DNA sequence: CGATCCTC
RNA sequence: AGAGG
């Protein structure tokens, strides 16, 4: 269920319970029209990608997928109302928060992204410990790990030291 | 002073590690950290 | 206090560091290789003193 | 550095009135973080201090040789008849406010080393001067007051940053800018520099 | 590669680096002489005018002063020499080369810079004594250490630079690292042993005492908080006090274990608000975790607002701890009479399963286990029951140590240590190996000439029964150094090795970034990534959280 | 191996699994052999499943590795990096190594690739040919002493 | 008599323990601090060596100079040369000493405290005596000299405070305890079996009374009734080390009080 | 206003669970024959023991700074010897007529079950606990 | 007389050595827990005895106090760096005119020493001082 | 060499004021009082005295960094009451305390014999 | 290198002790701990001074000029 | 030629950092060159501190280039462009 | 045909 | 060449 992703759903509703002084105890003011439609509407608005036609409008599409299945998972009619309590004016405003935030996560033109993954590759590789292997306790567990490994990896090896092949 | 006039330098299977053959003759312990180490040894 | 065990040599003291060598008349056995045509090398460094 | 690979260098200096202190009144020469411990697993530097602790109470040498039937708790008993708590533990106060402090503080002596390379020796400092003859760069080394490199390395991060002008700065202003003339047709440096 | 790719520069000063937690995030300690020595070209504008004709007359030796003076027609006049250094009337778009001052951006680097986070943008508060000092919780991402090591400082010459240097490099900024999606900055030793104590259901802190650490809060509303006792004393909570640190707005939630809202065991977390509900405060909180109070602050009230935070917990937590105090003794390795009776004991019926599975090899009575070796397998068991062992008698020795036991409160905390540290010291030491088995026959058949032929005993093959704290035996020790040697040679060929992986990796992606139509392109132009990570979102701006359609029974889902 | 699988009531169970390792690799002919699942059969060997399955596979298999090796130590490195440095050494069709002989050897900046390795030769082999350099890379620009079109560069600024 | 309240227990020519009731630790403290800290003295701050044929280095001799106790007993009828209107110092603000030795014996001469002769106007102050503690007849050993060796130098002793060196120090330790049988739980004993058994019991145990068992924590109770021993180095006396400690003390609060009236 | 709850209740249990100053109270009321409790108590400064008959009271009243307790002509909601401010932070309900209140006394927590509470301890930063005898 | 003899590494694989000399060859037929678990006897037709094993240490090695008690390379690093420290590294000083020279103004011996020490002459040009310190977590810095 | 004169902890410096009194903009009927080439000796006294004071609402002193010899000490006191008076009352009773302090250890000291 | 004057740590004047010391052990054949408390060094700060010191002095008076 | 239609943009209208940056930059290079500024100061004698209130009140006269891969480039005004940050 | 960074 | 991180 856990995976990274842009926004935090969790915090923006939080937020919304303090700052509109939300009570467990109050019927909500939205409807089922509000609530529906209105995540409908919010998920249209999450823009990546600004390009007017099919393949681009499907990328778009393609990109923003994941994101919306958490979208519709955390703003769900029954959830909105049974477990959040949120009120039209509460609930708007978490709305207008999501998009915002989004194009904000967007990533920015000119992002030198190719020394970055090298860099985050790299750094982690030189704190690297037990080179060797950590199952090394048990004698079916040898596989080459670590550095060594790593260099395999990077160099295109046509010979590992430790060929294997898991079968289902 | 001491030290330098009791050390040890070997060129260049596996000759960095400290061999089982080593004990009583050259110092478990002193050798230097990285680029040269169990290659320079003191007795 | 002063040891001795070197050299003064245009003024600087000169320490000569132990060289680790191979001990020469030694007859040493090898396994050789994986792709190798031969097996196994008997080897001997023969020196004179 | 203490004799166990305990590297250090002086973070502040405080006179003895700022310092915590025994009710004896002694106070420490250094204080050490017991942070720089655990990981270390350096035991020896806690017994040396028990040992050279009940050392200077009895006023003898104090036995630290490896492979011997010396124990913590021969040691630890030896010290309590000095009437200290057995553990090298000593109540202390705060210096600023002298109310004791909540915990007990490990304190004794221990053989520490004054050794070479200080601040002053590696103090460097350059904002432009000599520059080497071939490639019209900095210097190499304080000792000629030289510049220091800006390596490879460190371009990277730059780049990582998005940083291009600092990257140039730094590659022309800050080191070797020059201005060469050339050609429109063979484009090479042959192009004769006759100004004014 | 050592004259183009990189080269030695004008404006850059090094020296040994030290620690100072009265220092800003931000901030750097740039010694006197050193700031008496780097300058900024400054030109003279009417905004300037009496601050540099001030500093021009302070001269290159009063520090707030000036070394160079640029002309019209371009000629410095310098202000060590010059006969008219006492004269020198300025004029507007003249240059001024003024010494480095006071919340000027530079650019700090300790090398290896194997990230973008090794070299940051500092703000700048020249300093008495020779040291570069910065902030303990800014540490992390250079991966220095106050024992020696040394730092390098760059200074911006231009307007332009210095912008690229506030604006993109700052060290607020660099907080929350798309490397791992996660900050790259927290609370650490003294600041993280000293919250965790503070922190405590345990911990009250009286009027005196209280007025003075909120007083320390730089940020502080001058409003006291109603104690959290108003019995036969007014007494403050540790919880309280910190609460003040944080910011409003700021909600965070855990759950580790026994964590049940009503806390029993005082952890997990939950802080509604500027104030912390339940949980002690430890590195899961106040660390450069995933979810953590750095994270949380960051994304919510901005980067200064976050490294503010950093300074406020500083500032408050080290003075509770001065007053109060934390040390470490030999006495916090000595584990119970009782406790080492069992510790010998478990080492003992550990020695027994190896000397009987010797004695059914030895029988060939020992089964062959497919795809090893009737030894690989006597081998892996011998292993197995030394390591085991170790393991039981350090948790009998780990579930000895009081709660007052300063090596305990450490490893508790998250400051230092591990398990393992507190089981070598205390308990056993343990099995050595090389090769990554234990030790080998160097002599025909034997370990030591100490030993006989043919000896496969625990104690013949580097098996060290004893703690740091008893000694290791002659036999113990020379195995022990074996093992240790391997990992100093392990060291010293992955540091080269490593190093070389890294420049390749820079090398191959150099070139690779994301164009205006958010496509990944390099220098040609060709098309690597048709979205930036098949998302087009910046890691910095991403955190882990649950999908909730994915998991539960289908009767929950329904429900 | 301890597997997570759907149980019929719908939440995921743990329901354990033999599987088999081999010290070997014939991808080709062991897939083909009965009573295994062909689906979900693996290898280390990231050439093998490339040789077998294709590149896009092979990119996966190629991530797994290096993925592998990051989590086995505890680090945690975000998706798309690794991501990058996978899809760089697939895009050529096949697997370009990290090497002199493997990106190096590729179609781009003479400037740029003198760089790295072969310094000289790379230069050599550009004057026989009489390459024409873009420009466009980073390196280039770094050794011509010119703001390079890196995030502050990627954009003009017109009055 | 009426506020804080002292009674001493042991009084001697170097030493005076006593029993400071009636007061605030935060007095305690401050009282403890100027002690060791801000009470002025007279040490050697100047050394013009003419001669040096000994093994030591002439800042090596010039250190330890510094380091010799002076008399103090009419130092505030002298001058820090600082506020002093002369050119360097005079006999206003400075005491200047002259130390000459020579290798006359085959056998090793050594250079004595003692050897330290005035040669500035005194004008009746018992000031600049080196302090002679030991029995034998000669101060503090600065120089051992062979035979050809020869030492000669003049040194101006002036006027100073420990927070700027700490040679100006009448100092030497202060013991300072209060609430021997932690009453006021103002630390937490550290224990393996019995914190009781384990923690050595105080010299000031006898004149307080211990707690009743049983009997719930006394948590308005205050830090009050210090028991301190100060320790004087020679240079000024023991009561003298305490009475101008409190003095200066009380000296730099009114410098305070003085300074909201120039406000 | 005024109070907001009111009784007298019998402690079960005591537990000081790894504390040397702090207890957790288990407490049953005398009178309701369903109403819980559940509280952190300072035993150093107000001792808790097996089978006590305490009067536990929460208040609202008797925003702002805290001004020292100058008792010169002072007067406190008091005639109890233990006193305690905290914030409400969860209202769980338990079961079809069964309610729940969770207190954080500055991290001193405390859970009181019944369903006498009703619309008097709505959500607040503000609140008052009293204990006497 | 042959009580004492010399043993290469070649040689030395053809003997039998015991570590102590009662300890390893006395008799047998209550223990002290403070003290470390040793072995037993076990071997037997001991042919040469170690004159003392702290005597596979060597020179920088044999200043550590307690190695015993310490890490691996804890000891490795102190190796390097007792030869970094300062002290009188001869009597004749200042009669020398040599490049570089530190000496320690006030050299104390250690409090705490090895038997080793003895020949190596530190307690006559020691390298070091017995400063009164507090393992503690004062002001942070 | 970048160490600063021990001077400049005891003595002021050209411009250098020993009391700097700020009104706090935080709080109402509350200062800020700078005192420079001062420490915990006057720092912690001062702060415990004006403590004793039962019309003082607030009262704490701060050593911003070591290596400087300045103190900050906030003070609020109730309405129609002067924070500056409150200081003079507090020093007053200081040297009050010290003056009764000084004759007591003189008068016993008389009665000693050693 | 000569016996320092004053304690690092407290500061009790120990420059005058050394002479003192020395005949207490080869005159009056006392153990350096019992000798040390005759001298009046109680606190270990104090002790350590003394009975840690090197007199190198005597071995630098026995080199000429 | 080459160019790109007012009409339809692609690019963000969003302001990247790298774009503040450089214009922020550039802007108070001009402003330490005696150049006129476009807001009323209000004791801002800081170059950038200046075009923090510029940009913040949208006086800035700059544009930004925005070139696409395939050689073509989008014109984008500060004036326009949406700072979010 | 390559092998972390930095000063003497 | 030797060392420091
Ligand atoms: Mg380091
Ligand atoms: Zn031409
Ligand atoms: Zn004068
Ligand atoms: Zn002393």
């Amino acid at each position: 269920a856990n995976w990274p992703l842009p926004v935090n759903i969790r915090r923006i509703i939080q937020n919304a319970q303090q700052t509109f002084h939300i009570d467990h105890t109050k019927p909500s003011d939205l409807t089922i029209k509000d609530i529906v439609l209105g995540v409908k509407d919010l998920q249209e608005n999450l823009l990546v990608l600004r390009g007017k036609n099919e393949i681009i409008q499907n990328a778009q599409r393609d990109a923003v997928t994941l994101f919306c299945c958490l979208l519709r998972s955390r703003l769900a009619t029954r959830r909105v109302l049974q477990e959040y309590r949120l009120t039209k004016q509460a609930f708007d405003w978490v709305l207008s928060n999501i998009e915002a935030q989004f194009l904000r996560s967007v990533v920015h033109p000119g992002e030198m992204v190719g020394v970055l993954a090298a860099q985050s590759i790299g750094e982690p590789a030189t704190q690297m410990t037990l080179n060797t292997f950590h199952f090394a306790g048990v004698a079916s567990k040898k596989v080459t790990s670590g550095v060594p490994r790593l260099k395999e990896i990077l160099n295109v090896a046509k010979n590992m030291k430790t060929p294997s092949l898991t079968v289902y | 002073t001491l030290s330098h006039l009791r050390r040890t330098n070997t060129p260049i299977a596996k000759p960095r590690q400290l061999h089982n053959t080593h004990w009583g003759l050259v110092c478990p312990a002193e050798t230097p950290e990285g680029q040269a180490c169990g290659l320079v040894k003191n007795l | 206090f002063d040891m001795g065990g070197y050299f003064i040599i245009n003024g600087s003291e000169k320490v000569l560091i132990a060289q680790e060598r191979s001990a020469g008349n030694i007859v040493q056995v090898f396994k050789k290789a994986a792709p190798s045509p031969i097996s196994h090398v008997a080897e001997i460094r023969s020196a004179l003193e | 550095a203490s004799r166990h690979g305990q590297k250090g260098t002086i973070g502040i200096t405080y006179r003895r009135e700022d310092m915590p202190f025994t009710a004896e009144g002694i106070v420490p020469d250094l204080i050490i973080n017991p942070h720089a411990i655990p990981s270390r697993m350096t035991v020896a530097h806690l017994i040396e201090c028990l040992l050279s602790k009940v050392a200077a109470l009895s006023g003898n040498e104090g036995d630290a040789s490896p492979f011997t039937d010396i124990t913590v708790e021969g040691i630890s008993k030896l010290l309590r008849e000095h009437g200290y708590q057995s553990r090298g533990f000593e109540v202390m106060y705060n210096g600023h406010t002298g109310k004791k402090l909540m915990a007990q503080i490990f304190f004794g002596p221990t053989y520490y080393q004054r050794l070479r390379h200080m601040v002053d020796d590696k103090i460097h400092a350059r904002a432009r001067g000599p520059m080497q003859v071939l490639t019209r760069q900095p210097v190499e080394g304080r000792s000629r007051d030289g510049g220091l490199r800006f390596g490879e390395m460190e371009r990277d991060c730059m780049i990582a940053h998005g940083a291009a002008s600092f990257l140039k700065e730094r590659l022309m202003e800050a080191s070797d800018a020059f201005r060469v003339h050339i050609c429109g047709i063979c484009g090479l440096m042959t192009v004769i520099a006759k100004l004014n | 590669r050592g004259n183009l790719m990189g080269k030695r520069v004008d404006f850059s000063a090094r020296t040994v680096i030290s620690g100072d937690p009265n220092l800003e995030l931000d901030q750097v300690g740039v010694p006197k002489s050193i700031a008496k020595t780097l300058t900024y070209p400054e030109v003279v504008t009417p905004y300037n005018i009496d601050r540099l004709t001030q500093l021009v007359r302070n001269g290159p030796n009063e520090h707030p002063g000036a070394k160079y003076v640029i002309r019209d027609s371009g000629d410095r006049i310098d202000l060590r020499y010059s006969k008219r250094a006492g004269d020198i009337q300025l004029q507007y778009g003249w240059k001024v080369e003024r010494h480095i001052m006071d919340n000027d951006p530079v650019l700090f680097n300790r090398q290896p810079s194997l990230h973008k986070m090794s070299m940051m943008a500092h703000r700048v508060k020249v300093i008495p004594y020779s040291t570069f000092r910065l902030n303990l919780s800014v540490t992390s991402p250079y991966n220095a250490d106050f024992d020696g090591d040394e730092m390098n400082l760059h200074v911006p010459q231009s307007e332009e630079t210095r912008a690229e240097l506030s604006q993109l490099c700052a060290v607020p900024l660099q907080i929350v690292s798309p490397q791992s999606n996660k900050p790259c900055m927290g609370i650490v030793q003294d600041t993280l042993c000293g919250i965790r104590k503070l922190t405590l259901r345990d911990t009250f802190i009286e009027l005196d005492q209280v007025l003075n650490m909120l007083y320390w809060v730089p940020d502080w509303d001058g409003v006291i908080p109603t104690p959290a006792i108003i019995k036969p004393k007014p007494l403050w909570s540790g919880k309280q006090i910190l609460s003040v640190a944080i910011p409003n707005g700021i909600h965070l939630q855990r759950f580790d274990e026994g964590t049940t809202l009503l806390s029993p065991k005082d952890n997990g977390m939950l802080i509604i608000d500027g104030q912390i509900i339940f949980g002690v405060v430890e590195k899961k909180t106040v660390g450069s975790s995933n979810g953590g109070l750095i994270h949380v602050v960051t994304r919510e009230k901005g980067p200064q607002v976050c490294a503010k935070l950093f300074g406020n917990i500083q500032k408050v937590v080290n003075f509770w701890l001065l007053h109060n105090g934390f040390s470490t003794g030999i006495g916090d390795t000595i584990a119970d009479g009782p406790t080492m009776r069992e510790i010998t004991e478990t080492i003992a019926e550990a020695k027994k399963k190896v000397l009987d599975v010797t004695k059914e090899a030895q029988a060939n009575l020992l089964t062959a286990k497919h795809g090893m070796t009737l030894r690989e397998s006597f081998e892996d068991n011998v292993v197995r029951f030394l390591n085991e062992a170790r393991d039981k008698a350090g948790r009998l020795a780990e579930v000895n140590l009081k709660d007052l036991n300063n090596v305990k409160q450490m490893v508790m905390a998250g400051s230092k240590g591990s398990f393992i540290n507190i089981a070598q010291m205390s308990a056993c030491v343990g099995q050595q190996s090389v090769e990554g088995k234990r030790i080998a026959f160097g002599f025909v058949d034997r370990t030591l000439p100490h030993f006989s032929k043919d000896d496969y005993s625990p104690e013949s093959k580097g098996f060290v029964e004893n703690s740091y704290l008893r000694g290791l035996t002659p036999q113990e020790f020379f195995f022990h150094a074996m093992g240790g040697r391997e990992g100093l040679i392990d060291t010293a060929v992955k540091t080269a090795e490593t190093g070389y992986i890294q420049r390749r990796l820079v090398k191959a992606l150099e070139d690779i970034m994301v164009h205006y139509d958010n496509t990944t392109r390099n220098s040609l132009g060709n098309v690597i990534q048709f979205i930036y990570g098949e998302d087009g979102m910046d890691a910095a701006h991403i955190e882990k959280q649950s999908l909730d359609t994915i998991g539960g029974s289908d009767a929950a889902f329904e429900k | 191996y301890d597997r997570k699988v759907p149980s019929p009531t719908g939440e995921y169970v743990k329901e354990p699994e033999w599987v088999l390792e081999t010290d070997g690799v014939n991808l080709s002919e062991v897939m083909t052999v009965p009573g295994i699942d062909p689906t979900r059969i693996y290898t280390n060997s990231f050439i093998d499943i490339m040789e077998v399955l294709g590149i896009e596979a092979g990119r996966a298999a190629l991530y797994k590795e290096v993925y592998n090796v990051i989590a086995s130590d505890g680090s945690y490195v975000n998706y798309r990096h690794m991501a990058l440095l996978v899809d760089v050494m697939t895009t050529q069709g096949g697997l370009t190594s990290v090497t002199r002989h493997g990106f190096n050897r590729s179609n781009t900046g003479a400037l740029m690739r003198c760089s790295f390795e072969e310094t000289v030769e790379i230069l050599f082999e550009a004057g026989a040919s009489a390459e024409l350099d873009d420009c466009r890379g980073v390196s280039e620009n770094v050794i011509l002493g010119q703001m390079a079109p890196i995030g502050t560069g990627a954009f003009d600024v017109m009055i | 008599e009426e506020g804080p309240q002292v009674k001493i227990r042991e009084a001697s020519k170097d030493n005076v323990d006593f029993i400071l009731s009636n007061v605030d630790l935060a007095m305690a403290n401050s009282l403890r601090r100027v002690m060791i800290a801000e009470i002025p003295t007279l040490a050697i701050d100047s050394v013009e060596v003419e001669t040096n044929t000994t093994v030591l280095a002439d800042e090596f001799i010039a250190h330890r100079l510094g380091l010799i106790p002076l008399q103090s007993m009419d130092i505030e009828q002298l001058e820090y040369s600082r506020d002093c209107f002369c050119e360097d110092h005079c006999d206003k603000c400075s005491v200047v000493l002259t130390l000459q030795a020579f290798g006359e014996s085959e056998s090793t001469t050594n250079v004595y405290s003692k050897d330290l002769v005035i040669v500035s106007n005194l004008m009746g102050r018992n000031i600049g005596h080196p302090i002679i503690q030991d029995k034998e007849g000669n101060g503090v050993l600065i120089c051992k000299l062979r035979k050809g060796q020869e030492l000669k130098l003049t040194c101006v002793a002036k006027k100073g405070i420990a927070k700027e060196h700490a040679k100006w120090g009448p100092a030497a330790a202060i013991e300072f305890e209060y609430d021997p049988w932690n009453k006021l739980k103002h630390t937490d004993y550290w224990y393996e079996q019995d914190s009781a058994k384990e923690w050595p019991q105080s010299k000031n145990c006898e004149y307080e009374d211990p707690p009743n068992e049983g009997d719930p924590f006394d948590y308005k109770a205050q830090a009050d009734t210090f028991y301190m021993n100060v320790e004087s180095v020679g240079s000024i006396p023991v009561d003298q080390v305490v009475v101008r400690g409190i003095d200066t003390l009380q000296k730099k609060v009114a410098s305070i009080l003085l300074a909201l009236t120039q406000m | 206003s005024n109070t907001l709850f009111d009784d007298i209740f019998q402690v079960s249990e005591v537990d000081p669970g790894r504390y040397n100053k702090v207890c957790r109270i288990e407490a049953a009321s005398t009178t309701q024959d369903q109403c819980k409790l559940t509280l952190d108590i300072n035993v150093e400064l107000f001792p808790v023991a097996a089978q006590d008959s305490l009067t536990v009271t929460i208040a609202s009243s008797l925003t702002r700074s805290w001004r020292p307790p100058q008792a010169g002509d002072r007067s406190l909601a008091d005639d109890y010897d233990y006193v305690m401010y905290g914030t409400a932070y969860k209202f769980e309900e338990v079961s079809k007529d069964l309610i729940a209140v969770y207190y954080s006394f500055g991290g001193l927590l405390m859970r009181l079950e019944g369903n006498y509470r009703n619309l008097n301890n709505l959500k607040q930063e503000n609140a008052y606990l009293l204990i006497r005898r | 007389e042959g009580l004492v003899e010399y043993i290469d590494a070649e040689e030395e694989e053809s003997i039998l050595i015991a570590m102590q000399p009662e300890d390893l060859e006395p008799a047998e037929a209550d223990v002290d827990p403070a003290k470390r678990i040793r072995v037993s006897h076990h071997a037997t037709t001991f042919t040469h005895c170690e004159i003392h094993p702290s005597m596979i240490l060597g020179v920088a090695a044999s200043i550590i106090p307690f190695p015993d008690h310490n890490q691996s390379p804890r000891n490795t690093y102190q190796s390097a760096m007792g030869k970094q420290a300062m002290g009188v590294f001869l009597t004749n000083y200042n009669v020398r005119m040599d490049t570089m020279a530190n000496i320690l103004y006030y050299p104390q011996k250690p409090l705490g020493t090895t038997r080793a020490m003895e020949y190596l002459k530190f307690r006559e040009l020691p390298a070091g001082q017995n400063a009164i310190v507090a393992i503690a977590c004062y002001s942070g810095y | 060499m970048n160490a600063p004169d021990r001077f400049e902890l005891f003595l002021l410096g050209e411009g250098e004021s020993k009391l700097k009194i700020d009104p706090d903009t935080k709080a109402p009927n509350a200062v800020v009082i700078t005192f420079e080439k001062e420490d915990h000796t006057l720092g912690n006294l001062i702060r415990a005295e004006l403590l004793n004071d039962r019309k003082v609402l607030f009262a704490a002193y701060k050593v911003e960094h070591p290596f400087f010899a300045r103190f900050k000490l906030r003070i609020q006191t109730t309405e129609g009451y002067d924070p500056k008076d409150a200081l003079k009352n507090a020093c007053n009773s200081i040297i009050n305390k010290l003056g009764a302090l000084k004759t007591n250890f003189e008068t016993e000291w008389n009665l000693q014999t050693l | 290198m000569i016996v320092p004057v004053r304690c690092f740590s407290c500061g009790k004047v120990v420059g005058d002790k050394w002479e003192s010391y020395l005949n207490l052990l080869q005159e009056d054949e006392l153990d350096e701990g019992t000798a040390l408390s005759r001298l009046g060094l109680k606190r270990y700060c104090c002790r350590r001074m003394i009975l840690t010191h090197v007199d190198l002095i005597e071995k630098f008076l026995r080199y000429n000029p | 030629e080459k160019a790109i239609p007012k009409d339809q943009r692609a690019t963000t209208p969003y302001m990247t950092k790298y774009e503040r940056a450089r214009i922020l930059g550039t802007r108070a290079l001009q402003i330490s060159m005696n150049a006129p500024v476009f807001v009323d100061l209000e004791g801002e004698t800081d170059p950038l501190r200046i075009a923090m209130k510029e940009l913040a009140e949208k006086k800035i006269p700059l544009v930004i280039r925005r070139y696409l891969p395939d050689g073509s480039f989008e014109d984008w005004s500060v004036e326009e462009l949406i700072v979010d940050l």
